[PDB]
């Protein structure tokens, strides 16, 4: 199955606002660290941003004060706010669960983000 | 041989990898490659944070409040614990904090990763008299694309 579906991706212009959410279903959603990557192609993954069981987030130093995370554990939904984008942010976008040490860790099939300018 | 083996944010702050605020996927494959083929002993938080035992290895969970749970070995004390590992080269202690401090005194090896991450946390691994250790290795490592902090492998032996 898949557990991780991404939406909210799509085409802005240079200093505009996208909001992208990550459902996940049939996993116990609470339990999971979350976390948003991205990849341009050819290019490798890198992290983005992380939000853990107990909400405590970190954001990667090229998106501090732009893009932010939350999480609503009813929805069983991750949250990625992202403002003043800039063509640099342009990449698909990846929602990623991880239990723990044992995991089980899983991902979804992204969505796409292009900012034009 | 009873090993010890633990991720430490700043000031040995300790806790569950889901509640900490880092991704390090690095430390994962490090914790991995140090563990596996072991068995390896867990209080009672830790394994109900993990969810499931760590596969290929024998898992024991040290516990007063005994559990149900069919894959795992349910001891109540820390000689029951080592005993029930059996005859193995070495057995790996990863947490939590009571279980930590209760196995370092019978401990002759720690791997520790040093994160730089300032987290708060009530719970701290033991204080260990660094005297009575010896670092045989250290490698330090950048934060990356994947990894969110800069961290540092270390490996202790005892005397």
């Amino acid at each position: 199955q898949v557990q991780l579906q991404e939406s909210g991706g799509g085409l802005v212009q240079a200093g505009g606002s996208l909001r992208l959410s990550c459902k996940a279903s049939g996993i116990i959603f609470s339990v999971y660290k979350m976390t948003w990557y991205r990849q341009a192609p050819g290019k490798e993954r890198e992290l983005v941003a992380l939000i853990t069981t107990n909400n405590n987030t970190m954001t990667v130093d090229s998106v501090k004060g732009r893009f932010t995370i939350s999480r609503d554990n009813v929805q069983n939904t991750v949250y990625l706010e992202m403002n003043n984008l800039k063509p640099e942010d342009t990449a698909v976008y990846y929602c990623n669960a991880n239990r723990g040490l044992a995991g089980p860790a899983y991902w979804g099939q992204g969505t796409q983000v292009t900012v034009s300018s | 041989m009873i090993s010890l083996i633990a991720a430490l944010a700043v000031d040995r702050v300790i806790g569950m990898e889901n509640a900490m605020p880092w991704n390090l996927p690095a430390d994962l494959a490090w914790f991995k490659r140090n563990t596996l083929n072991k068995p390896v002993i867990m209080g009672r938080h830790t394994w109900e944070s993990i969810g499931r035992p760590l596969p290929g290895r024998k898992n024991i969970i040290l516990s007063s409040q005994p559990g149900t749970d069919d894959r795992v070995t349910w001891v109540k004390s820390v000689d029951e614990a080592i005993a029930a590992c059996g005859d193995v080269p070495e057995i790996m202690v990863i947490g939590g904090g009571r279980v930590y401090e209760q196995f370092l005194p019978k401990a002759q090896k720690l791997y520790l990763t040093h994160i730089d991450a300032e987290v708060e946390g009530d719970t701290h691994f033991p204080d260990y008299e660094p005297d009575d250790w010896e670092s045989v290795f250290s490698e330090f490592h950048d934060a990356d694309a994947q990894n969110s902090h800069s961290y540092c492998f270390e490996i202790l032996e005892r005397r």
